[PDB]
């Protein structure tokens, strides 16, 4: 995870 | 220490039987049970075998699909159900035992039961003299007893084994030489006295 | 008299063994004696060795974990059959002399003295089909031509025979197994008391086992059901030794004992392999290859032996369990268990010669 | 615009995406058709490869979310992507942990492993991992609306509860359940494994096993650590938004997936049965008897 | 399936003579060969197993031996109670096959048959001629047609004179008979 926000 | 067979008798072709072999002194799990048949005037032919320790079950290629062998372990009994009995199944069936662990031959055998699959019916033996012997014909089924002079000359007579004639009914002969011959058919319970 | 022979895939050397089952007496094991037949012309400078190996397998034949084999070698003994080493002074067995007389002068003997306190041949039945390789202890005789011992040995120039290390029932019977238990639940009144025994100690495979059970239910608490079971315990000793459990036979009678009453009965249970084919990891007697085997025999051990015997150790017990139905002010469906353990020996009788 | 500092991000999200998808497809295909999933290790490797492929399929959506400076797809696409991302990170790491403990009991407890490692038990474990990660995934899916942020349509997570609380709740309960419980389990189990392998040519295999388990745990803690440390740093106090910032915040996100890229090399294409299968894709006499006259 | 061939099919020995029965196996049964003894009207009795091992209680005069796939049962000193049919089973493979059997018989001096002919009685034709060989030896004997297929029956070896007896019946027509 880690993307979007 | 003993095997007792039961369940044999006259059958018709296509019928069924159920032979029981009671084993006394043996454990069905420490011994395997075999059924071996001997045809009239022939050698021993193995039929079936059951091993209750493994649940193994074997049949000869001439009885597969028709004969089924099972065991009631609680009663220490082995059963052989015979269906679709062909005329070539007439024999004497023995139940034998072998050691389950390291089989070393059929140590114990039973007295054997006669299985007859003839299609004929119970008839009476017709007696004919020979001017000095006698011949009994159509004496089905076997056995048939005969004695000269109602038992007087019992030692000096020759009785030949019953031969299955072409019709299926049996035939037998007896002879004595330097009278009267009495013949008894037990399946038909018939006594006939002839004077030659 | 017959002897077993096996040949190398190329057919150069051949190994002869008098027998493939070696009885393991507690004090010592029967030596593995045999002959190897070679040809010195084929062996330009090579030497034929024979090794005896005791191999125990932890799991399945597959690596499938990091690429390693779960197979320990508990015992490896090796000997240089040819050239005949002048160092040793081992004598010649009568069968070895007869084989050397039968074969040419290219027949050379080998002998292996298996040390005591080693496991016998047991194979763990895996239940359903998962692998084509069995799991357990085995003994292997391996003959090979090599320049030195520390060398990858060619598979076409080597014979391997699976041999058997077996044990038979002791000549003298032992004490009759018996067990006692006195149990009270809420210490109301005189307690439940169970006493079980067997008809004898040593049983043979396929032979029925008779358990005489006597219960004095002196309390006010009814017992509903009685389970007799024959259980096989497989102490699979290794690094961090463990123990395996398996109910081999069972008879669950519904005999009830009223409060403050007495009940004596005899239950006959026979352990056989027909109804235990679905139990994974069941100790079987371990035949040579896929064949007709049975439940593994009890492993006999010395009284002051090393408790950490690597491999599988087989034992058998009979558990007699009274399930006493429970319930008081609130009637619950749970129940208590009063059990006794009767150890017994399940072996093969010594063959009669 | 596409300046040399703005293109490296698409380079990362492209090479990582292609290597991950490609490797995971190869290993899933070779497992399903050739090896046929007839073990527990094959079941675990297929499950891990599926989870890794599903996690790495999220990369195109994140790369084009970056370059466009917004999220062009839509509400359903934004939810599916975010839940796939979270769900399959969790499932990837949990399958890593279950495979690690499986190897641990297959090495240290081999006689218990003999009966506790049937393919039925492996199938049960996969289902359990999936259900465990599903519970986390469902809240994430529900709370991932698209807000038309002024100038974008960006796809973020929205917690209409007291916000700065539940967001940090999820941010720390993904840092403990999906970082430190796995880095504990893997390290502990592989340490106990090498201890029991050392407590017994054999040294050559021990050294090979050790060089492989250490590289496994090293690649895990090298890929997954930078982004977690970086999220923690971004959540303590603000950070300036510059070139180094905006290329590092993507290089870290790309290592997070680089783990999923390198898993086939470490677990499948290093396996003994699988190397054989990849290669496929690219004599004993009988015991007789003889007489012995007396 | 293995065929076990016994030789001879029948032999005539005397008390004290050494009797040898040979059993050849088609395939190679290792040592799983048993020898059994059956007397008329009685169940077989195991005599030897493993081709050499004497069964418990069997007299020591019986001995088994093997050479390759050729097994042999030897009775050292034949006794009057050791005259029955001997069978050869092989239990290495399923099915277990038995030999045809060797009937050991007592030996006597050659005897002359007493041929008689009996016509069909008038009470029957209102139809079977019979030829009767009385108290002959040895067993082998032929019948000469004299007035369809004739049925022959032979008794067991006589307990008194160790001799035989044969009777052949034939159903004829009324053309040549009258």
């Amino acid at each position: 995870y880690x993307g979007f926000x | 220490v003993q095997l007792v067979e039961s369940g044999g008798g006259l059958v018709q072709p296509g019928g069924s039987l159920r032979l029981s072999c009671a084993a006394s002194g043996f454990n069905v799990y420490s011994s395997s049970i075999h059924w071996v048949r001997q045809a009239p005037g022939k050698g021993l032919e193995w039929v079936a075998s059951i091993s209750s320790y493994y649940g193994y079950t074997y049949y000869a290629d001439s009885v597969k699909g028709r004969f089924t062998i099972s065991a009631d372990t609680s009663k220490n009994t082995a059963y052989l159900q015979m269906n679709s009995l062909r005329a070539e199944d007439t024999a004497v069936y023995y139940c034998a035992r072998s050691r389950q662990f390291w089989y070393s031959g059929l140590d114990y055998w039973g007295q054997g039961t006669l299985v007859t699959v003839s299609s004929a019916s119970t008839k009476g033996p017709s007696v004919f003299p020979l001017a000095l012997g006698c011949l009994v014909k159509d004496y089905f089924p076997e056995p048939v007893t005969v004695s000269w002079n109602s038992g007087a000359l019992t030692s000096g007579v020759h009785t030949f084994p019953a031969v299955l004639q072409s019709s299926g009914l049996y035939s037998l002969s007896s002879v004595v030489t330097v009278y009267i011959c009495n013949v008894n058919h037990k399946p038909s319970n018939t006594k006939v006295d002839k004077k030659v | 008299t017959r002897v077993f022979k096996k040949a190398s895939p190329n057919g150069k050397l051949t190994v002869y063994l008098g027998k493939r089952d070696f009885v393991d007496h507690i004090d010592l094991v029967e030596p593995v004696d045999g002959v190897v037949l070679v040809d010195p012309e084929y062996l330009k400078e090579r030497r034929v060795y024979v090794t005896l190996t005791c191999a125990f397998r932890y799991g399945r034949e597959d690596l499938d974990v990091l690429g390693l084999t779960f197979r320990k070698d508990l015992f490896v003994a090796n000997v240089q059959s040819f050239p005949p080493a002048p160092e040793d002074k081992k004598p010649l067995t009568r069968l070895q002399e007869r084989l050397i007389k039968k074969l040419g002068e290219h027949a050379y003997p080998f002998t292996f003295e298996i040390p005591p306190n080693l496991p016998c041949s047991v194979t763990l039945q895996p239940g359903p089909e998962d692998t084509g390789k069995a799991c357990g202890v085995d003994y292997e005789v391996k003959a090979f031509c090599a320049e030195n011992l520390e060398e990858k040995i060619h598979k076409r120039n080597s014979v391997r025979l699976v041999i058997e290390k077996v044990q038979y029932a002791p000549e003298r019977p032992g004490p009759q197994p018996t067990a006692e238990t006195t149990r009270q639940f809420l210490m109301s009144d005189k307690p439940l008391h169970l006493e079980a025994s067997l008809d004898k100690e040593i049983y043979y495979h396929g032979e029925p086992i008779s358990v005489n059970v006597h219960v004095t239910n002196n309390t006010n608490k009814t017992v509903k059901k009685i389970k007799i079971s024959v259980r096989q315990y497989a102490d699979i000793c290794l690094f961090n030794t463990a123990q395996y459990k398996c109910p081999v036979a069972m008879e669950e009678a519904d005999d009830t004992v009223a409060p403050s009453s007495t009940f004596c009965k005899v239950y006959t249970l026979t352990p056989f392999l027909a109804n235990n084919r679905e139990k994974r990891g069941l100790a079987l007697d371990g035949k040579l290859k896929h064949e007709d085997t049975n439940l593994a025999s009890s492993t006999l051990l010395r009284e002051g032996a090393n408790r950490e015997i690597l491999g599988i150790i087989v034992s058998y017990k009979v558990k007699v369990k009274l399930v006493v139905s429970r319930g008081g002010l609130l009637g619950d469906l749970a129940s208590s268990d009063v059990a006794v353990e009767l150890p017994f020996t399940l072996m093969h009788p010594k063959p009669k010669e | 615009p596409s300046m040399v500092t703005a293109i490296t991000i698409m380079a990362l999200y492209s090479i990582v995406c292609v290597v991950g998808l490609f490797g995971n497809f190869l290993v899933m295909y070779v497992i399903v058709r050739y090896t046929k999933m007839k073990t527990a290790t094959n079941i675990y490797i297929f499950n891990l490869a599926l989870a890794d492929a599903l996690a790495t399929s999220t990369l195109p959506f994140q790369s084009v979310n970056y370059l466009m400076g917004t999220w062009p797809f839509g509400n359903i696409l934004c939810k599916i992507v975010i839940s796939i991302d979270y769900y399959n990170m969790f499932t990837s790491i949990f399958t890593l942990c279950t495979m690690s403990v499986d190897r641990y009991i297959a090495v240290c407890h081999p006689v218990k492993a003999l009966d506790f490692r049937t393919p039925r038990n492996a199938k049960i474990v996969n289902v359990c991992n999936w259900i465990l990660s599903s519970a986390i995934g469902l809240p994430v899916m529900f709370m991932a609306t698209t807000k038309y942020r002024q100038g974008s349509i960006d796809c973020t997570l929205t917690f209409s509860h007291p916000t700065w609380y539940w967001e940090n709740l999820l941010k720390i309960c993904v840092f403990i359940f999906a970082f430190i419980m796995p880095v504990l389990i893997i390290t502990v189990c592989y340490g106990l494994m090498i201890l029991r392998l050392k407590s017994v040519e054999k040294d050559r295999n021990l050294r090979r096993i050790t060089r492989m388990v250490l590289v496994v745990v090293a690649v895990f803690i090298v890929c997954w650590t930078p982004i977690h440390i970086y999220v923690i740093i971004k959540a303590l106090i603000t950070i300036p938004e510059t070139t180094f910032q905006t290329v590092s915040w993507h290089f870290c996100i790309a290592l997070g997936y680089t783990n999923s890229c390198l898993n086939p090399v470490l677990y499948a294409f290093l396996d003994e049965n699988f190397k054989r299968c990849f290669r496929e894709f690219c004599e004993s006499c009988t015991t007789a008897s003889s007489s012995l006259a007396k | 399936d293995i065929q076990m061939t016994q030789s001879p099919s029948s032999l005539s020995a005397s008390v004290g003579d050494r009797v040898t029965i040979t059993c050849r196996a088609s395939q190679s049964v290792s040592s799983a060969v048993a020898w059994y003894q059956q007397k008329p009207g009685k169940a077989p009795k195991l005599l030897i197993y493993s081709a050499s091992s004497l069964y418990s209680g069997v007299p020591s005069r019986f001995s088994g031996s093997r050479s390759g796939t050729d097994f042999t049962l030897t009775i050292s000193s034949l006794q009057p109670e050791d005259f029955a049919t001997y069978y050869c089973q092989q239990y290495k493979y399923v099915p277990v096959t038995f030999g045809q059997g060797t009937k050991v018989e007592i030996k006597r001096t050659v005897a002359a048959p007493s041929v008689f002919i009996f016509p069909p009685s008038d009470s029957q034709l209102k139809a079977s001629v019979v030829c009767l060989l009385n108290n002959f030896y040895p067993r082998e004997a032929k019948v000469q047609w004299k007035v369809g297929n004739s049925q022959e029956s032979v008794t067991e070896q006589d307990s008194k004179d160790s001799t035989y007896s044969l009777s052949s019946t034939l159903t004829l027509s009324k053309a040549d008979y009258e």
